[PDB]
């Protein structure tokens, strides 16, 4: 968690999840519903698939080797073979362990990543409209139908066209005292 | 929370109530969604015979095929991808041995190729064809397929001196012996000579084997034994074989090539189902990066590891609810 | 793209430029103008150009070694021989591939943070004089001539000149009804 | 959309038209604005003679200047830091043989060095300084430069014993032979013995060589050969030579030496460049931190790898406009 | 520096301070004090020593190797045996040089996103009561004493008792001309 | 700025004013608030006896005391987990030699037991318990305490053929000789006989060794050599001796295993530590992840690094106040 987007802000995880894995929960006063974002998931697959890509497939096609296990104790030449085979185990090894490594943890950073992008991105589409509680959740202080949750949610909504609205909401408050 | 008025939309992330433990660069126990396996730790069982051809070493191992013994008679001009050699395999033959058994084991496997044409060899006052009672094939005296046991015929053994040029365009594969004997009484029995010697040389490499006359320990009712050398005569070279005494002669050439063909030892039964990769358990998966299950394979097989276990994270970190 | 300002919020980018990497582009009463953040793609510079230096130069001079090619076809010790020189140069061709891999990525990550400190460095600079149209691109308020951009380009705005103009234009909207 | 009262600031990066493709842990297909290369894939096409010095090979081999060949009498006493020696070297005097050739050429070219200096060996009752028609220099009989061919002097080949110790303080390099006669004729003719006998001996490690008589092959009208053996004495040490008959004697030693010199077998053509690495492809550039136009490398050379493109990002991602 | 909490918009360091890693520093009419945040820098210690964790520990247990120093000159299986323990030797330096580069930069890159998210949460908890000056700092528009200086130190802030309070001494300037 | 109205409150981070320099992928100079070292480019200088046991050569090697040199006398049937061999070991008996030295010694080493139990060889018409003046024990000739120097009774040397079959489950190690007189007069004043031949051999492998009979250097008052082999009789063989003189025959058979056991060559002061690592230089911290003061360890010791510092970061940027 390099970013703050898995673990911080957001308390827990949404299991109610099935087309998608980064998604919005909302409630108006028509009432509730949830959806994903396709466009945000979609970038985190292609980016944690390809790295299955570049793992599976290498061509390491190795025919003739020399001998690794030895019925008989012949002396040095027998020492050196064991020696070179056990060598390429031991560094492999480290290969391997290594490369597990950096695969998880980047791609543990990269998803982290993802959804904080989606945040920053609603919270530019909603410009002072809304603001944030600090838990991944906004309040949008137009009176906001279900079509305008939609119209957030694929990316295209005219913030002034309920700016004199919010700003009502937001700063005349009790009628400035 | 909820109220009747403006808003309120949160964004959130899929979870399962039970995730995989996964090992990364910073934490050694941290849980995600959904993670996979990179290395194999498990086999089929049984050897396959697809793509590569996959020869059952039966009975007895390459060297015994290349001799002649009658447990390997049915290997005659057979060619293999992989010699799949037995460890029950056991000698029912003269008793032999090689100075470099590892060299020229590993020299035929390479080629791949038991491929035999026999040439007329010109030797001369000695009785050809040599038998012997250590090797019975359909219950009579005989020797190898693939040696010549020259023996003095009305116990008179004239000095050889024969040549065989090589026409061909590979590297001819001449395989001959020396007889030791076990006492003195047999080295003027077969040979009527006090002491042999002998010398096989080419243009370019020269040999010379002397008997070395000793008793041997009895095995298979034999105190004697047979050592057994490897000349290879490339084209524009011509072979030439002296022979005092004590010449256990060959009979052709073996038609030496290079490829992709190689031995194992093993004893997983032959199946036949289609594998990238084989080795001494069995075929595996060929998918899986890595692999554990041994350290010698033939083919494209996955690389080996001493890690039992690499899980690699594929989903997010999984944090569930409630609790 | 770990970050999001490299492909994200900015759609596509400025082929029309050659006097640095990271910019700016402005349009005031009085014309268009454009110019360069040298600050910007120097700090990017020495963190590229210096993986260059650490890849290149380096010692390894070796002088003998065992044979590598042979016209015989001796058995054990020359089969052991090609063991060894394989399994080097297969050990070496997954550090080439696995370096140049995390050379390339850590690079387009790192350019794509330097972008969006930039965005940072300069909406703070800004304060609440202006906002974010969602494209990476402000919309400054004030009544500003050429004069301002150029001040903000070098990082020296005081927004407390500007500030009591900006608020009328940004919340003051028809007079709050 | 441009306006009359605000004012707009965005930001942006620079690209090019025509980026270039870089590969990447997640994407196999990613462009940047800029990338360069990391391997090596091409050469000059010829060796360079500097910084590190380079003898050509010229019509022979390394081993053949070792004992005097006359193709390489221009060999005397030169010393060499990489010794190229071309496919081309045929062998132009009396045959021989090494029972250790791989270990002798690589002993030798370690050192880097032919410096000579001839020791009187003390033959008594013998002649020396032995010719053959098979080595003709200056179209007279000759033999090896560096071997001392004994022979019986009026049919008489009295048992020598003479010895030789070290005073200085490096490794001497004696460098003898034994002489295989084709014939039993030959060997009682050349040497007056029905069997020889050989032992070269020192305080630490001992040698003995018993000669095979056979006939062989002919190979510039000689049905013999001469098998070539070599010893080291460190200082303190001192060396015996028996030589009861049979020996190719030899004359001084080998200043031994250890430093960065080796061989290399190549044909590209000798030039005058300055380049840090040696290739038997020629002398490359070394800048690029790996390369993959040789496996066989001499100096400060990349490594090798199997992949002939490697492209390092150095830009940022290229994303045009338009379209 | 990825992402920009160190060297960023952060000028210096703080050498008082002994009781944490990331701290805070505030300055009210009753006096100034200074305090550190145990759980920013706690997140940071467990992945800085599981670090060190993961390097020592390692199994490597290898008694009889094949010879490597030697007092004589054999010839040919002499210098295979230099030649594998050599490669060894190599590609082991390489291992240990990437490694440590590796580890490296990823501490400095994990310690400045662990102040980028500590300023982060904290903006997020202010709401609007007060803004940013470009270098991590803020102005608390409200007359806050040091318990509520203090109550955003252990996360516990509401907003809305000080938010009308903080909207008077922040948009209305000189009573809006 | 303070003031009187509202509040102020920034954020910082700890810093140290003198810090330490390390090296990461895109700076090659940064400083860091705390860094540690992740090589060992020290030892304590000494070796120590823990956990595992060692044992030290003394005045001799280990060869030595697997032949019964009055030197090491005291290693009579002594175990050990790694044999510190010392530099100044000095032969101190009859001249030696072995031609597969470097193999005979690694398998000692790896077996890491001398147990030894004499086995009564039935040797008939000769006399047993030969003694050399070139070994002085207690002031008197003698000879290696493993072996047994055969020679010939009345001027009479009858051939022998006698046996050793096993019946333990281990690998059993018959290490003999074979004599080669200096002069022909000292062949035949020792063993009766023209020439010499052995045979050593069993149903698996079988040996056969000449004597080469040759003057040779003075050492120690000796011209001669003696020239020791070694023969392996698994658990099922029967050794068989066939000689009809010149035979340095064994006394027994030294019990072979495999374990955690090897060699080592040092010349540290062995002392009382616990460490798990023992290099040549001395004992190491089995903490750091790489050394580079051996590239030669026993144990868990760390990887050998060419690079000698190596500084990890164990904190953040070190960004100062002031200047
Ligand atoms: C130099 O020294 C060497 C070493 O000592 C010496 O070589 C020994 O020579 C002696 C003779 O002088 C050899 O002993 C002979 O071995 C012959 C065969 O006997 C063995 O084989 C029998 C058959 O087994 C086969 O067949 C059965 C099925 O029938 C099958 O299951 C088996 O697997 C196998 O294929 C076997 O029955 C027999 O075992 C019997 O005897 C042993 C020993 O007593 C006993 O332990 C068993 O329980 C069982 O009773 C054995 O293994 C054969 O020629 C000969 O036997 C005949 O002669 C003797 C003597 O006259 C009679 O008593 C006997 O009834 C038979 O007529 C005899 O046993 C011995 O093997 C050699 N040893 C070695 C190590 O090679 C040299 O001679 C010495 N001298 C010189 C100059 O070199
Ligand atoms: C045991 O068996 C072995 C194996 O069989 C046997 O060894 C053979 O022995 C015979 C003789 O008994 C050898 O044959 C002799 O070879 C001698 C030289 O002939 C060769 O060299 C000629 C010269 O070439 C040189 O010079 C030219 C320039 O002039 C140059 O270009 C060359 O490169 C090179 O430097 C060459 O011309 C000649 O080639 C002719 O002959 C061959 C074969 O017929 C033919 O193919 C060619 O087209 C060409 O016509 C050849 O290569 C020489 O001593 C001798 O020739 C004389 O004697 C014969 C017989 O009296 C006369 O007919 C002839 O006119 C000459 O006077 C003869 O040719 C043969 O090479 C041996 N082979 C091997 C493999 O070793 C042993 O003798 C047997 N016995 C014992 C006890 O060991
Ligand atoms: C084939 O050729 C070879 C090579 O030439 C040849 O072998 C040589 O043979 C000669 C004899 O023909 C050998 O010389 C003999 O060596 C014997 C011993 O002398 C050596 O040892 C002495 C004792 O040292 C021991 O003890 C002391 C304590 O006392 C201790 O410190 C030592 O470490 C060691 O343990 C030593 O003193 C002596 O050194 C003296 O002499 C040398 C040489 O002159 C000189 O440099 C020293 O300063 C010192 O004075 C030496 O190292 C011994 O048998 C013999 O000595 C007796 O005979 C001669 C001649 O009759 C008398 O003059 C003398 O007084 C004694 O009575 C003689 O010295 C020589 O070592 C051989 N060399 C080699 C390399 O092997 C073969 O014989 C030839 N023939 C055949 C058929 O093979
Ligand atoms: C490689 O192959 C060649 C070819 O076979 C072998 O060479 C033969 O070697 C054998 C011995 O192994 C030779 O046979 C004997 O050679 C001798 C010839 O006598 C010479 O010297 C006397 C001196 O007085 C002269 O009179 C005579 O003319 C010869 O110059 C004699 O020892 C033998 O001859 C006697 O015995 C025979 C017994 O049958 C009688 O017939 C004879 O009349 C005479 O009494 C005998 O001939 C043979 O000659 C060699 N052949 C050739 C062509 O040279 C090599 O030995 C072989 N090498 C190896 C290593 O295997
Ligand atoms: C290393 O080098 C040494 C030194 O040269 C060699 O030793 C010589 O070996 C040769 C044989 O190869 C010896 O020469 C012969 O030695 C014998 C000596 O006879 C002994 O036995 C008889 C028994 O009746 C005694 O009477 C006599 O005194 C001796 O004790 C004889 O076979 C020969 O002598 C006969 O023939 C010659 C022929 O010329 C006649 O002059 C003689 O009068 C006599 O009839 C012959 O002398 C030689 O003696 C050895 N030299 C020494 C100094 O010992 C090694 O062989 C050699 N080793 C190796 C491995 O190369
Ligand atoms: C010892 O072995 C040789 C060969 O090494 C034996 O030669 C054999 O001779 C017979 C003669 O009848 C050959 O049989 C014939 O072969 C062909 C078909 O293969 C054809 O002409 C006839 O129909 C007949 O079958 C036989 O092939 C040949 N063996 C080999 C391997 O070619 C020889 O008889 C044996 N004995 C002696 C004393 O040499
Ligand atoms: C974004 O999604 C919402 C629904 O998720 C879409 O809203 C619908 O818009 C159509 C016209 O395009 C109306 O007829 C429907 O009544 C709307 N549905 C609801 C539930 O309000 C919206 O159009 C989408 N926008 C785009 C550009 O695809
Ligand atoms: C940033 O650059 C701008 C110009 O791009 C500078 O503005 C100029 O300031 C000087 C005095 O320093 C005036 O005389 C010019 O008239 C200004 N030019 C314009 C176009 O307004 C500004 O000073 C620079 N800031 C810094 C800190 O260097
Ligand atoms: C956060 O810490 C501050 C002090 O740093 C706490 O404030 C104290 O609260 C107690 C009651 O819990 C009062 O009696 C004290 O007078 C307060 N101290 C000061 C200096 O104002 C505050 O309670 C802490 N908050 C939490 C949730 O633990
Ligand atoms: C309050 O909720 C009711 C339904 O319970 C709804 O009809 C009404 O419009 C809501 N009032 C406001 C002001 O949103
Ligand atoms: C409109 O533009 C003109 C110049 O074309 C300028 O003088 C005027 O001030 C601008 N008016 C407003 C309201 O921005
Ligand atoms: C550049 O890219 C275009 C497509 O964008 C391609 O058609 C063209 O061949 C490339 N090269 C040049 C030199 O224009």
């Amino acid at each position: 968690g390099i970013f703050g987007a898995i673990a911080g802000f957001i308390e827990n995880g949404w299991e109610g999840m099935v087309d998608g894995w980064y998604g919005f929960r909302h409630q108006n006063s028509e009432g509730r519903g949830q959806a994903a974002d396709l466009k945000s998931t979609q970038a985190a697959i292609d980016q944690i698939s390809g790295k299955l890509n570049r793992l599976i497939g290498k061509t390491n096609e190795k025919f003739h080797q020399i001998e690794k296990e030895f019925s008989e104790v012949e002396g040095r030449v027998q020492d050196l073979e064991k020696y070179v085979e056990d060598t390429k185990i031991d560094l492999w090894s480290y290969n391997a362990e290594l490369l597990v490594a950096l695969e998880n943890q980047h791609t543990i950073d990269l998803t982290d990543s993802e959804m904080n992008k989606l945040f920053e991105k609603t919270k530019k589409q909603l410009r002072e409209n809304a603001e944030d509680m600090g838990n991944g959740c906004f309040k949008i202080y137009h009176k906001c139908d279900n079509a305008c949750i939609g119209s957030i949610r694929n990316e295209t909504y005219d913030h002034n066209v309920y700016r004199d609205e919010a700003l009502n909401n937001r700063f005349q408050i009790k009628g400035v005292e | 929370g909820n109220d009747n008025s403006t808003a309120t939309l949160c964004l959130g992330h899929h979870a399962v109530p039970n995730g995989t433990i996964v090992k990364t660069i910073t934490n050694d126990r941290i849980e995600v969604t959904n993670a996979t396996e990179l290395v194999q730790n498990s086999s089929i069982g049984k050897i396959c015979n697809s793509p590569h051809q996959i020869l059952d070493g039966g009975n007895c191992t390459l060297i015994d095929a290349l001799l002649g013994d009658p447990q390997c008679d049915g290997f005659q001009n057979k060619e293999w991808d992989l010699f799949v050699e037995r460890s029950r395999a056991n000698s029912s033959c003269y008793p032999y041995d090689v100075p470099d058994y590892a060299s020229l084991r590993s020299l035929v496997a390479s080629s791949g190729t038991l491929e035999f044409k026999d040439e007329s060899f010109n030797w001369t006052g000695v009785k050809q064809n040599g038998t012997s009672s250590a090797c019975k094939r359909g219950s009579s005296n005989s020797f190898f397929s693939r040696l010549n046991w020259l023996t003095s015929l009305n116990n008179i053994y004239p000095a050889q001196n024969v040549t065989m040029p090589n026409k061909e365009q590979f590297d001819k594969l001449y395989i001959w012996g020396v007889h030791h004997p076990a006492t003195d009484k047999n080295q003027f029995s077969l040979f009527a000579q006090s002491s042999g010697r002998i010398t096989v040389s080419t243009k370019r490499s020269q040999q010379a084997v002397i008997p070395n006359i000793g008793s041997r320990p009895r095995v298979r009712d034999i105190p004697s034994r047979i050592s057994i050398y490897w000349t290879i005569v490339k084209p524009g070279d011509i072979l030439l074989i002296n022979s005092t005494g004590n010449l256990i002669a060959p009979r052709g050439y073996f038609k030496i090539r290079s490829g992709k063909s190689s031995i194992m030892r093993s004893d997983a039964p032959i199946g036949e189902c289609k594998s990238e990769c084989i080795t001494p358990n069995g075929s595996i998966p060929n998918d899986k990066p890595f692999q554990n299950v041994n350290r010698i394979t033939y083919g494209a097989c996955p690389r080996y590891v001493k890690q039992s276990t690499l899980k690699l994270a594929t989903g997010m970190r999984n944090v569930p609810e409630k609790q």
